[PDB]
C-alpha cells in the first residue's frame, strides 16, 4: 500500500520490500537540537512508521544556530514540545509523538534507537540494554567543525544487500567442459571472485538451467569459471546468466566493549591518524562535562583547554593507547566544543539517517563501527580568531560565533549569492544560509531563480513545500518559508521565475552579475551545469557545483585563478542504442521502451504537428519538399490524419487502434520474418536468430488478454485526445464494437523517368487549401509521466510489452517502464542533506578568501556502502604565449570596438601571431582561406557591425560584450593556444 | 567546439581530401556538407553523394549527426539517409575526426554488411539474388547520385 | 609492485605496476580491466587527484596502495 505517487523516486532506490519493512519500525530519538531535529527530519520523509522525541531541556536562544523549528518566542518551552508541532506535518503518514519521561524498559517499543547530546555514562546505561535486547543503536554527535557516529546492530545482524548495485546479468557464447563461461564478443561480466551465478536458456547443458548458483572463479575481463561441468554435459551455447546476492551476517560489538578497540571508518585515507585522536578526544569531552556539572569548555579558552588536555592524557592512559596525541588538534577540539554548525549539522544528519534506514531495512552495508569526521580546513584564516571575538553576544548565532566568531558572521551577512535551482538542493541550501544568517546584513542579498512549479513527488524531499502549496512557483515557496525560518530575511531575498540560459541573458546580465559574491548550482542536468559554469568563468565569480544520484553524490568548488572550471572534465555520456538493434533485432526491455517511445512520438506527436504547420505556413509544402529529406512521408502523414482517417467518433478511434496493433504487432514481423526466415544461416554457415537476435513471432489480437486491451485502450484514448473526442472507458463498448472488425488481407511484399514527382504532385494537389481549413487545430500529445490520467505511460508500456512478447522478452510493469522511458533520476534526502552540508563547509572556505590550492576539498561519497573520500581541486592549466604565463582558462583579451584589420594589425603588432581563424557564437567571422573579395568587403568593418552582419540579427540593446575565439599561428607556422577575447561594445 | 570544427576544417585544407569535400554551409560551423564519391570497384562507381553533417554543442564529447541526402540502394543506408555505423552512435570517442568518418562511410559503400542490417529487404536481394541487387544499385545511383 | 582501486560502486580492481610506471599506464590498465577511458578516469590517492604525466612515484604510491576511482552525477 506505498503511495507511490508521493514515493516515486525514494522506491527507485530502495524498493517496494524495503519500504514495506520501513512502515513498521519504530524509531525513537533522544535530543532534539540542530543535529536531532535534522535525524527526525529525513527520519519522517523516509516513511518510518512513527518517530518518537525525547527532550525536556527548555529551549534557550543559542539553540537557534542550528535548530529551524525552533522561534524567538519559543525561549523557555521544552524543544520537543516545539519541534513535534513542526515535525508532524512533513509526512502525514508518519506521526510524531513527545515522550516526558524516559524508561529503560520502555525502550523495547522501538526498532531503532538514536542518541544525540547525551553524557557517556547514559550512553553506556541505553547500550547495555538495547544490545543484549537486540535492538539497533546509534549515538550521533557534533562539536564545532568535529563530528561523530557510532552504529551497534547487534551481535547477528543480517544484510540482505551489501552495496545497492542491481543483480549483474549477461549473454554467454560458449561453456566448455571444464566450466569456462565466455561472453559475447567484447562482452564484459563485470563480476568479481566469490560472487554466484545462474544459468538459463543455455543449450547443450541443461542441467545449468537448474537455477543452483554456483561459485564464480574470474579469470579476466571476457571469461570466468564456475567449476567442473563434466557430469552435466561436453560443451553448452549460449545461454544467459544472472547474478545472485546472498545475505551477510555481520557481528557488532556494545559500546563498552568497543571503547578499549574501536574500529574505525576512515572518511579521508589523507589523515589516518587523527581518528584515534579523536576517539580520545570525545571522551575526554565527555568526562570534562561530568567534571563541571555538563558544561562544556568555554569558546577559545584556554584554562580549560589545558584541563581538557589534562582529561585527554588520562584518558589515553587508562585505556592503554599507544598513540602519541597531537596538542595542536586535541586542543582545537577543545575550543569548538560549544560550537553547533548547520553544516555539520546537516551532514552527520543525513549519515546518521541512512544509518537508521538501514537499520530498519537490512539493506547496505552499514559503519563498523566509529565514524570520525572533521572539516578543520574550513577554519578562517582572515580574521581574528580569539576568546573575545567568540564570545557569545546573546543571540541565535552563537552556534556559529564560537567557531568562527563575529567578524567572520559580520562578512556572511555581506553575501551576495545566486543560487541557480530550487529542488532539494536549493531547499536544503536555502535553509542552511537562512541558518547561518547570509545576506542579513545591509548589504546582503539573496537571488534564486527556477521555473518549475511544486508537484505532489516532489514534497518528498523538498521539505520547504507543503501539500497545499502544490501548483506555485518553487522559487516564491522557498523564499517565503525561509523568511519564516529566519525574519531577518525579510526583503533580502528575491526570486526568479527564469531558467538560466542563452535566452535569460537580458535579465541575468552584466549589471546582475558584477553585484555578486558567489553561484551555487542546485541543477539536474549538465547542459544547465556547463552554460553557467561559462557564465561565471566570464564573470570570474565562484562556483559551488553539487551532484547526487541514489545514495551516492559529489560536491566541487570552482575558485577563479586557482582552479580549473567545471567544463574541463569529462562524464560518462548516456546509451544510445545502435538504430538496426531498436528498428529489427532487441533483445532487451530498453531496446522496446525506446522503441515504444518512439512510435509514441510518430503517432501522435510528429503527424499533429506536420497537419497543424500546414494550416498556418503558407509556403509548408515546398520548403518541405525542398529541405525534408522523405518528403512523402510528410504528405502521406498530412493526408491521412486531414481526410483519409479522420475520426468521426471514438468508435473509429478504436478501429484505428486495431489497425495500428495490426501494423506494428503482426504484419512488420511477417514482412521481417520473409526476409530473415527463422532457419535462415549468415554468409559463414551459422544460423541467423542466435545470440544478440531473438526469432520473433507475429501476435494475434486476443480482446480478453489484457495487454492487447490495454494497448486499444490507451491508443483508441489517445487518438481521440488528438482528435478531441469523448473518450470512454466502458469495456463494453470496446467489445461490441471490436467483434466487428475485418482484418484487411495482408502478403509479404517481394519487390521484384522520374514520375514520382508527378505522384507527389498529385498528392499534394489532393490535400484540401489551407485557407478553406482555418481554425482547424489538432491537439499534438507531449509526454508527461507524472499524471497517471494522460494514457501516455499506459500506451508506453502497453507497447514495449507487446513487442517484448513479440521477441520472448520478459516484459517489465508501469513502475519500470516509466524509470526508464521517463528517464527517472533516483533520488534521496539523505544524500541531499549530506551534499548540502558539504557545499555550506566549502561556503565558508570561499567566504574566507582562502588562496591555497590545498585548502579546499572535492568530495565524493556512496552511503549504500559507506564510503566518503575528498580530493584537492586541479589547477588551471598554465600556457606560455609571447614568453608570458597565461592562464589557459580565466585569461582572456580585453580589446575595444575596433575594425577587424585593426584586431588583426594588434595581434601581428603586439602579440606577434597570425590571425588565421576568428569566430563568435556560431558564425565564423573571418578565416585565413576565404576569398580575397570576401575579405576585402569584410576587412573595414567592426567586429560588432561584422557580427550583426554575418548573423544577421541585431545586437540587443542590453548586450555589452562579444566573446570572441581566435585560432592563429606564430612566426614558424606552429599552432599556438591563446585566450578568448572580450570586445567591448 | 569552435576550436575542435576549425581545426579539423584546415586539417582538411591542408591535405587533399581526394575522394572526399567537407566544408562548412554559408558561415555556420555547426553544419557541414560533404560530397563522397562512390568506389570504382562498386556499383556505385561514377556517382556523388552528398551527406549533411550536424555538429553538436558537445562537440566532440558527442558524435556528429551524418545523414545522407542522396537517396542510396545499401543494406545499411535506409530511406531516411541514416548510416548504419558503429562511432556514431555508442563507439564515438573524442579522438576521431570527420575524415576518419568520411572514410568509414566510403569502406562501408565498398562492402555492405548483410548479417546485421538496417534495410532488411535489401539485405535479402543481396544475399538471394545478387545480380538483381547489382542492376538496382546502378539504376539507383544513375537516377540520382548523377547531377 | 600490486596496487588496488575501489570504485564508487563498491567494486575492487587489482593491478600490476611498477613504481616508475606512469599515471597514462594506470589508466590504460584500468580501461583494459574496465573499459572506462582515460580521459573519465578520476583517481584519488590519500586525498591528491592523480593527473596524467606524473609517476607513481611522485605521489609515494607503493605496494599495497589503494586508490579511488570516482565520478561526478547530474541529480539535483
Ligand atoms: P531536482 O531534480 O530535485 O531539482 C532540480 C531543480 O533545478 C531546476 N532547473 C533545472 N534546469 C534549470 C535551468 N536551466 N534554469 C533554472 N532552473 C533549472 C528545476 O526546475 C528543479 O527545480
Ligand atoms: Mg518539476
Ligand atoms: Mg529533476
Amino acid at each position: 500500500t506505498i503511495d507511490e505517487g508521493l514515493y516515486s523516486r525514494q522506491l527507485y532506490v530502495l524498493g517496494h520490500e524495503a519500504m514495506k519493512q520501513m512502515s513498521q519500525s519504530n524509531v525513537l530519538i533522544i535530543g532534539c537540537k540542530g543535529l536531532g531535529v535534522e535525524i527526525a527530519k529525513n527520519v519522517c520523509l523516509a516513511g518510518v512508521k512513527s518517530v518518537t522525541l525525547y527532550d525536556p531541556q527548555p529551549t534557550r536562544i543559542e539553540d537557534l544556530s542550528s535548530q529551524y523549528f525552533l522561534t524567538e518566542d519559543d525561549i523557555g518551552v521544552p524543544r520537543a514540545k516545539v519541534t513535534v508541532s513542526k515535525l508532524a506535518e512533513l509526512n502525514q503518514y508518519v506521526p510524531v509523538s513527545v515522550v516526558d519521561e524516559l524508561s529503560t524498559e520502555y525502550l523495547k517499543n522501538f526498532k531503532c534507537v538514536v542518541v544525540t547530546e547525551t553524557s557517556l555514562t547514559k550512553q553506556l546505561e541505553i547500550n547495555d540494554f538495547t544490545h543484549k535486547n537486540h535492538i539497533a543503536y546509534i549515538a550521533a554527535d557534533s562539536r564545532g567543525l568535529f563530528g561523530s557516529i557510532f552504529c551497534d546492530f547487534g551481535e547477528n545482524f543480517i544484510c540482505t544487500d551489501t552495496d545497492g548495485n542491481e543483480p549483474l546479468t549477461g549473454m554467454i557464447a560458449s561453456i566448455t567442459d571444464d566450466g569456462v563461461v565466455t561472453m559475447l564478443e567484447e562482452t564484459r561480466h563485470g563480476l568479481e571472485n566469490g560472487d554466484f551465478v545462474k544459468f538459463t536458456e543455455v543449450k547443450g547443458m541443461p542441467g545449468l538451467n537448474d537455477g543452483t548458483p554456483r561459485k564464480v572463479e574470474v579469470k579476466g575481463p571476457y571469461t570466468f569459471s564456475i567449476g567442473s561441468v563434466k557430469d552435466l554435459g561436453s560443451a553448452g551455447y549460449n545461454g544467459v546468466f544472472t547474478q545472485v546476492k546472498v545475505p551477510t551476517k555481520i557481528s557488532f560489538k556494545s559500546l563498552r566493549e568497543s571503547l578499549k578497540d574501536p574500529e574505525y571508518v576512515y572518511p579521508d585515507f589523507g589523515k589516518m591518524m587523527r581518528p584515534p585522536q579523536y576517539h580520545i578526544a570525545f571522551q575526554a569531552l565527555s568526562a570534562f562535562a561530568d567534571a563541571h556539572e555538563g558544561s562544556l569548555p568555554r569558546p577559545r579558552n584556554d584554562i580549560d583547554a589545558a584541563e581538557f588536555f589534562e582529561f585527554c592524557k588520562k584518558i589515553a592512559s587508562t585505556l592503554q593507547f599507544d598513540v602519541e596525541l597531537d596538542e595542536k588538534l586535541i586542543k582545537e577540539i577543545s575550543y569548538q566544543a560549544r560550537g553547533d554548525l548547520v553544516a555539520m549539522s546537516a551532514f552527520l544528519g543525513g549519515a546518521v539517517a541512512q544509518e537508521v534506514l538501514k537499520a530498519t531495512t537490512s539493506k547496505f552495508y552499514p559503519l563498523k563501527q566509529y565514524f570520525y569526521f572533521d572539516s578543520l580546513e574550513s577554519l578562517p584564516s582572515s580574521v581574528t580568531i580569539s576568546e573575545e571575538t567568540c564570545k557569545p553576544r546573546g543571540c541565535r548565532y552563537d552556534g556559529q560565533i564560537a567557531v568562527f566568531g563575529s567578524e567572520f558572521q559580520e562578512k556572511i551577512a555581506s553575501l551576495s549569492t545566486f543560487l541557480v535551482g530550487a529542488g532539494a538542493i536549493g531547499c536544503e541550501m536555502l535553509k542552511n544560509w537562512a541558518m547561518m544568517g547570509v545576506a542579513t546584513g545591509e548589504s546582503g542579498h539573496i537571488s534564486v531563480t527556477d521555473m518549475d512549479s511544486i508537484e505532489k513527488s516532489n514534497l518528498n524531499r523538498q521539505f520547504l513545500f507543503r501539500p497545499r502549496d502544490v501548483g506555485k512557483l518553487k522559487s516564491e515557496c522557498a523564499s517565503t518559508a525561509v523568511s519564516i525560518m529566519n525574519p531577518s530575511l525579510t526583503g533580502k531575498i528575491t526570486s526568479y521565475q527564469e531558467r538560466v540560459g542563452p535566452e535569460s541573458e537580458g535579465i541575468f546580465g552584466d549589471e546582475f552579475f558584477e553585484k555578486l559574491s558567489l553561484v551555487t548550482n542546485a541543477l539536474d542536468n549538465v547542459e544547465a551545469r556547463m552554460y553557467v559554469d561559462r557564465r561565471c568563468v566570464f564573470f570570474e565569480k565562484p562556483l559551488l557545483e553539487s551532484g547526487t544520484l541514489g545514495t551516492k553524490g559529489n560536491t566541487q568548488v570552482v575558485v577563479p585563478h586557482l582552479t580549473e572550471s567545471y567544463g574541463s572534465s569529462q562524464d560518462p555520456p548516456e546509451k544510445s542504442f545502435p538504430i538496426c538493434t531498436l528498428k529489427n533485432f532487441p533483445n532487451r526491455i530498453e531496446h522496446t521502451i525506446a522503441w515504444a517511445r518512439d512510435l509514441f512520438e510518430g503517432l501522435f506527436k510528429q503527424p499533429i504537428d506536420n497537419v497543424n504547420m500546414y494550416l498556418s505556413s503558407p509556403n509548408f509544402l515546398e520548403t518541405s519538399l525542398k529541405t525534408s529529406s522523405n518528403p512523402r512521408e510528410v504528405l502521406e502523414n498530412i493526408r491521412d490524419y486531414l481526410v483519409t482517417e479522420k475520426p468521426l467518433s471514438f468508435e473509429e478511434c478504436i478501429m484505428w487502434a486495431r489497425l495500428q496493433f495490426d501494423k506494428f504487432f503482426n504484419n512488420n514481423i511477417q514482412q521481417l520474418l520473409f526476409n530473415f526466415p527463422k532457419d535462415s544461416v549468415t554468409s559463414t554457415g551459422q544460423p541467423f536468430w542466435s545470440g544478440p537476435k531473438r526469432a520473433p513471432t507475429p501476435l494475434s489480437f486476443d480482446i480478453h488478454n489484457r495487454e492487447h486491451f490495454d494497448f486499444i485502450v490507451a491508443a483508441a484514448s489517445l487518438y481521440a485526445f488528438n482528435y478531441g473526442l469523448k473518450s470512454e472507458t466502458d469495456p463494453a463498448i470496446y467489445e461490441r464494437v471490436l467483434a466487428g472488425y475485418n482484418p484487411p488481407p495482408f502478403a509479404p511484399k517481394s519487390g521484384i523517368a522520374n514520375k514520382d514527382k508527378q505522384e507527389l504532385k498529385s498528392i499534394a494537389d489532393s490535400l484540401p487549401p489551407p485557407s478553406s481549413l482555418v481554425g482547424f487545430r489538432l491537439t499534438p500529445a507531449e509526454f508527461e509521466k507524472d499524471d497517471d490520467s494522460n494514457h501516455h505511460i499506459d500506451f508506453i508500456t502497453a507497447a514495449s510489452n507487446l513487442r517484448a512478447m513479440n521477441y520472448d522478452i520478459t516484459p517489465a510493469d508501469r513502475f519500470k517502464t516509466k524509470f526508464v522511458a521517463g528517464k527517472i533520476v533516483p533520488a534521496m534526502c539523505t544524500s541531499t542533506a549530506v551534499v548540502s552540508g558539504l557545499v555550506c563547509l566549502e561556503l565558508v572556505k570561499l567566504v574566507d578568501g582562502k588562496k591555497k590550492i590545498e585548502e579546499y576539498k572535492n568530495g565524493f561519497f556512496n552511503l549504500a556502502i559507506g564510503l566518503f573520500t575528498f580530493s584537492d581541486p586541479i589547477a588551471s592549466p598554465k600556457m606560455k604565449v609571447n614568453g608570458k604565463e597565461i592562464d589557459k582558462i580565466w585569461d582572456r583579451y580585453n580589446l575595444p570596438d575596433c575594425t577587424l584589420q585593426e584586431l588583426i594589425d594588434y595581434f601581428q603588432k603586439e602579440e606577434g601571431l597570425e590571425v588565421t581563424m576568428l569566430s563568435s557564437g556560431v558564425s565564423l567571422l573571418y578565416a585565413n582561406f576565404q576569398p580575397p573579395k570576401k575579405l576585402a568587403e569584410r576587412l573595414p568593418l567592426k567586429i560588432s557591425e561584422l557580427v550583426e552582419q554575418i548573423t544577421k540579427k541585431k545586437l540587443e540593446p542590453f548586450r555589452k560584450h562579444l566573446v570572441l575565439e581566435i585560432c592563429c599561428d606564430d612566426a614558424n607556422g606552429e599552432d599556438v593556444e591563446v585566450p578568448f577575447i572580450c570586445i567591448k561594445l | 567546439a569552435l576550436k575542435r570544427i576549425n581545426r579539423e576544417l584546415a586539417d582538411l585544407g591542408k591535405d587533399p581530401p581526394s575522394s572526399s569535400s567537407a566544408g562548412p554551409v554559408g558561415d555556420d560551423l555547426f553544419h557541414w556538407q560533404a560530397t563522397i564519391m562512390g568506389p570504382a570497384d562498386s556499383p556505385y562507381a561514377g556517382g556523388v553523394f552528398f551527406l549533411s553533417i550536424h555538429f553538436p554543442t558537445d562537440y566532440p564529447f558527442k558524435p556528429p549527426k551524418v545523414n545522407f541526402t542522396t537517396r542510396i540502394y545499401h543494406p545499411n543506408i535506409n530511406s531516411n539517409g541514416s548510416i548504419c555505423l558503429d562511432i556514431l552512435r555508442d563507439q564515438w570517442s573524442p579522438a576521431l575526426t570527420i575524415s576518419k568518418v568520411l572514410l568509414s562511410i566510403s569502406s562501408l559503400l565498398t562492402d555492405p554488411n548483410p548479417d546485421d542490417p538496417l534495410v532488411p529487404e535489401i539485405a535479402h536481394v543481396y544475399k538471394t539474388d545478387r545480380s538483381r541487387y547489382e542492376l538496382s544499385a546502378r539504376e539507383w545511383t544513375r537516377k540520382y547520385a548523377i547531377g | 609492485m600490486q596496487i588496488f582501486v575501489k570504485t564508487l560502486t563498491g567494486k575492487t580492481i587489482t593491478l600490476e605496476v611498477e613504481s616508475s610506471d606512469t599515471i597514462d599506464n594506470v589508466k590504460s590498465k584500468i580501461q583494459d580491466k574496465e573499459g572506462i577511458p582515460p580521459d573519465q578516469q578520476r583517481l584519488i590517492f590519500a586525498g591528491k587527484q592523480l593527473e596524467d604525466g606524473r609517476t607513481l612515484s611522485d605521489y609515494n604510491i607503493q605496494k599495497e596502495s589503494t586508490l579511488h576511482l570516482v565520478l561526478r552525477l547530474r541529480g539535483g
